[PDB]
């Protein structure tokens, strides 16, 4: 009941105190002109005067119209052999199909020793505390036994330890959302988006949907694209874990519902042990998912965790959890109880300076239109 | 709470536990319970009021129309006419002295209802409805709390007297808790007793033994409260069972010959009484209040429950002793709470003006006890 | 009733118990800045004003955007080019953090229990229901059918105070809850408190009843949602609704929500109409408020604690009988008594209404 | 027959039992008013009347709004705002409620029970058939087929006596059941009394059969809540249809009705055409109406006590057989009779027509 399980260990016997990390280390193309004469399979870039350039590659032996010697004309003319398919666009694909020759041509034995793109490294810790007081009083708990037969101080115990593990996993959460880059952005960004954000009731984010069966769904893909982005950065793997508001977890919760137990056995028997402390489930029996019950405005956070305990990009090393502290406070003897951890945190490197919003192992995204 | 039952014991021994109502509660609140009835003689059955409505007021121009075998009622008491008109020979002009004069010349007679069983039967009569009902409040369960057991070089001093001090300590901070809860007692009391009045307040003004009045040995005092005692016989169906006073008052003012000091310390006298009077009730003493009154009233009961008084009392155990470390201090801290109250419904018509009111709340219930009064005095301080 | 804390009051006046809760400075974005990547900058628009971007891209923001205007049009073209991005509020919990990771200390930054917990007084509110019947009636019940007669009536008449005991719960939860489909809750183009099945903004486009009471059951999850935040406990565990609601909700999720179909089956060999239906969405335990006035649905929490429920039910003296007969025409008298009392979480009758976190009440219109 | 109470005679008048049942100045908003959360005003717009609007912000309506024609615009923008949220009757019993507790007493409120019980005296009235057939058809189903003669017509009679009896139970049915799609169960753009599949409204903007079907089962069970409401005792149990109606409800819900699969894959073995197709939603046992006259459907309430029925079946005699020969032409006689007669829940033959709280039924065109 205290999350966790998305994060390396690597529990501490001493503060100071550490956690390991595998850290990761981490074209000159022809010109398509007048005249020029294509010949299939080779790629000519080309310099439009609008929207800048393209790279193409012949399918056609083609001359690109000798007389297109204005340059509006020439645009004119490769945007007819772009229609015809005798000319066609690929980018990032072609820079890596010409730079392979390139490599495989001037290849050499040399001593191409590279490294394995992994540092692997340390962190130093400290078993950063913290603690809750129970704040109860005499009155309440002689009228708790009294009226009741209730057991007072323990139950403010057990009210008082939930709330220190859960006031931890939250704190957890928040050094995720401190530290993860926002999603929805770059690579994993639609060319007619909001930079960030992801809106129940915009036709762009929901892919043409209609009602919200599809918008939600829509989200769930914009999870999946999120989980890319945290393989294609970490170099370690696709985002396995999505922390979330509950009004994400209920809207993925809606779709594909097998995905998350809807605590029917807790409803079942009228709120038997609501046990609000744990995952929803597995959405898309992909991610395993975590709801966010201090969720400041409505999101969600795609997060990588590998079965190794170094490759989590976020660390908690426990040493001292749950020490029960008793008082009084004698200006008017009121009892006084608490419960104090100490636990420290670690983050990936990425070079709390290097921490905020540089995280590649977590993407958040804020959301919209629920 | 064994300890704290204890502590119960060894305190609320040191309160005037029977100048008060006691019940008790187990609740944060108390539910208090008690007896009251608006006007007393004779039956209250419907079938007499009836009877009673049917006869005569009893008017000044009617008492000389009666008869022979005539009734008539006046303050709701029934008489028989002797012999015809009655009051033909009484000159008397306040008709209720009038009829006292009737009786006793026995020109009318103070009638019965009580029939013969068929009378009743027969005619399927109405019944006598009840005189009292009885009333139940809750009040919160209301604390005070000490931190006075200092102990620090006082634990040094404590240790010095450590052949005592672990429980000396203890029962001496009772003590001052009890001594507070006694006057807390003693504020309500005095709050709700009625004020004493006759003829514009205890023979037109209070009663006064100043030095321009009568510092003559306090017996015109002692004869005032007595009279407050008759006061409590005639609006309440019981004698007074206690009197409170202040030393200038009465506790040392009475004591000219109409006070005694407790003779005797086991005998229809509790051991928190500073003693009793010529006319009886144990006698208390507040000695703080700067009223210097005088209290007569009444505390009774039904088998075990002490159904009847002005203010009750209901303390709330499951007398609490913290020690706590402050810095360099392992003082005592003492808590002690109980309901205390006065019944709500002596100012109300019925539920639904009792259901918005408390009997805690003293600034209603003032004056309102009729179980108990207070006699104003002015001393030749 | 099942929702609610018994904390039976083994006396009146009585109390119960409840677990009461106790109740941005980014520096700059601005011309000639430059951003870094992940960091976070403060921006206000002329138009709609005030906005919080995080950088993906470190980059100087136009140093020639002397004009504010100009100066809004690059950083709209920077969040257009994806080097920001727009978050508000999870700004400031990134900011709280900084803060207080760097000043960070042992001290006594102790936090508290944030619980205020406290207790109310109520009394055993009491109600009465009379048998009304004649003796021919009962005598003739067993002559002919071999019926129990008046025990019969006992059964009937028991579990008709009971339900009416029931009724008022439910009728002071919608009392004492929320206005639901508000603030938190709203969808923008909605109709604030009214879930309305012919308008395309509460169904969400949805076409048909089918997918239109999916949408309501959604509209559910949100209130679900806005009682967990609001009262910290978690997301609502019951929906009491009106026969119309719960038909339409009992739609959807097959037979979750139970009609007792075996009842059905059989001919209506019993037809137990005094309880919770089933789990909707698997999640929420449904009554049905058969006394419904209009159409509604509220949902709430109750938590496995007595003192977690937000409203309390405390049936001191349950279902006790009276017996007596009236020599005017010799009939026999009987009937029931209960002195049960309610109360909720203060939230401090008149601070219930309309204020408790733990319920949210919604209309439903176009059933 | 499994749909009523039965409570069979010992000799005619005979009786039967029957469950019958017995049978606030919102302060004004105005301009100015600071509402406060939780408080509920009573605003009349000039246009589409009143409404009471409950505060979930506390709020001045513009003191400046003297012109009611502006504090309508105020306080629409306050609603548009969540500000103020409209509810009707939901309203009403909260300030009834409040009213009545706040205001309330002790005293001796002693209602009584909502059930009445009662008893009616019916008479075996009679029914019977002959089989009207000839010896030259006996002698010929014999010779020619092998075949029994009067034994199979002995079948015949004894199913058709069987069926006319369960068809008059019907009609009384729908002679005393409340026309439905009325009063509590209306669409405000509906046409009284019948659902119209061509009909965009009844059929809730549906497109082909299947959810314009669907829509039907929409009106199915809200009267089955109109029931529910009026007997006092529970949502509809079955339903009585005609042929069309059934097929149409059959589509819908995958296996709630019975195709009897078998009987067309062996080419009709057995029909068995006498008992229920089956439960529709799992909720309403469902039979069909072989004698309909234009195309309707009944919902109505039955509970596990034969007197909780509405309506009651008290057989006294079952197929006896009439047997003999007519010397006119000496033809033999076969035939059946019985004695049953029904009882009806009082409700006040006069007092049954139109007025039976435990059946609705609905006209249905379009199908």
């Amino acid at each position: 009941l205290i999350a966790f399980d998305i994060c390396g260990v690597q529990p501490m016997n001493s503060p100071t105190g550490q956690v390991f990390a595998l850290r990761a280390v981490y074209k000159k193309f022809p010109a398509l002109a007048a005249s020029t004469q294509t010949t299939v399979g080779d790629i000519y870039t080309h310099f439009f005067q609008e929207t800048g350039t393209v790279y193409l590659q012949a399918s056609v032996q083609v001359t690109i119209d000798a007389g297109a010697t204005d340059a509006a004309k020439l645009d004119a003319e490769i945007k007819k052999q772009m229609e015809a398919g005798a000319l066609v666009e690929i980018a990032e694909g072609m820079a890596t199909s010409i730079a392979e020759l390139q490599e495989g041509f001037n290849g050499s034995t040399d001593n191409p020793w590279n490294e394995m793109g992994f540092r692997i490294d340390k962190q130093v810790i400290e078993a950063k505390s913290r603690q809750l007081k129970a704040a109860y009083s005499i009155e309440l708990a002689q009228d708790l036994r009294a009226v009741h037969g209730m057991d007072a101080d323990a139950e403010l115990s057990g009210i008082l330890a939930t709330e220190i593990m859960l006031e931890i996993n939250r704190e957890v959460v928040d050094w995720i959302n401190y530290s993860a880059q926002v999603g929805k952005s770059g690579m994993t960004l639609t060319p007619g988006s909001k930079a960030g954000v992801f809106d129940f009731q915009d036709p762009i984010d929901i892919r043409g949907a209609r009602w919200a069966g599809e918008s939600f769904k829509a989200l769930l893909f914009q999870i999946d694209k999120e989980a890319v982005e945290i393989a294609r950065q970490t170099g370690r793997g696709e985002g396995n874990f999505i922390i979330a508001s509950r009004n994400v977890v209920n809207v993925l919760a809606s779709v594909d519902t097998g995905i998350s137990y809807a605590a029917q056995g807790l409803a079942t028997g009228f709120s038997t042990d609501t046990t609000k402390s744990v995952f929803a489930g597995v959405l898309g029996g992909k991610y395993r998912v975590y709801i966010d019950q201090y969720a400041k405005q409505d999101y969600f956070t795609v997060g990588y965790k590998g079965p190794n305990e170094m490759d989590a990009g976020i660390y908690y090393a426990p040493y001292v959890a749950l020490t029960p502290l008793r008082g009084s406070d004698p200006k008017n003897f009121q009892p006084v109880m608490g419960f104090k951890t100490r636990y420290g945190i670690g983050i990936n490197p990425f070079a709390i300076l290097n921490s905020l919003g540089k995280n590649a192992y977590f993407r958040r995204v804020y959301v919209k239109g629920i | 709470r064994p300890n704290l039952v204890a502590l119960t014991r060894a305190t609320t021994k040191l309160i005037y536990s029977d100048i008060v109502a006691t019940q008790r509660t187990n609740q944060p609140v108390a539910a208090f319970y008690g007896i009251k009835y608006l006007n007393g003689a004779t039956y209250a059955g419907e079938a007499g009021y009836v009877d009673r409505e049917q006869i005569t007021e009893l008017t000044e121009e009617s008492k000389l129309t009666l008869n022979k075998g005539d009734l008539f009622k006046y303050n709701n008491i029934v008489y028989k006419v002797l012999e015809d008109t009655p009051f033909a020979t009484i000159e008397e002009s306040d008709l209720e002295l009038a009829l006292q004069i009737a009786i006793v010349l026995l020109k009318v007679r103070l009638f019965s209802d009580a029939a013969s069983t068929s009378k009743f039967e027969s005619s399927d009569s109405e019944i006598a409805d009840a005189r009292f009902q009885i009333n139940k409040w809750q009040t919160a369960v209301k604390s005070r709390k000490l931190k006075t057991g200092i102990t620090v070089e006082l634990a040094q001093d404590l240790e010095a007297n450590g052949f005592d001090a672990p429980n000396f300590l203890e029962d001496l901070l009772a003590t001052e808790m009890a001594d507070e809860i006694n006057k807390d007692i003693l504020q309500s009391l005095i709050t709700v007793s009625k004020r004493y009045k006759v003829t514009g307040i205890t023979d037109s003004g209070f009663i006064d033994l100043s030095y321009a009045s009568a510092p003559e040995a306090g017996r015109s005092l002692y004869r005032m409260v007595c009279e407050m005692v008759s006061h409590i016989q005639k609006e309440s169906t019981y004698t007074a069972t206690f009197c409170v006073a202040s030393a200038r008052a009465a506790a040392i003012l009475a004591a000219s010959g109409w006070l005694k000091h407790k003779p005797e310390d086991d005998k229809y006298l509790s051991q928190n009484a500073y003693g009793f009077l010529a006319n009886g009730l144990p006698l208390y003493c507040d000695t703080n209040s700067p009223l210097d009154y005088v209290i007569v009233g009444v505390v009774e009961n039904i088998g075990e429950k002490e159904i009847v008084g002005s203010i009750f009392y209901a303390p709330y155990t499951e007398f609490k002793v913290v020690v706590d470390p402050e810095s360099l201090q392992p003082s005592i801290g003492l808590l002690v709470r109980y309901a205390l109250s006065a019944n709500p419904y002596t100012v109300a018509k019925d539920e639904k003006e009792a259901r918005i009111i408390d009997g805690g709340d003293m600034d209603k219930m003032a004056g309102r006890s009729d179980l108990s009064v207070l006699l104003g005095v002015k001393l030749p301080k």
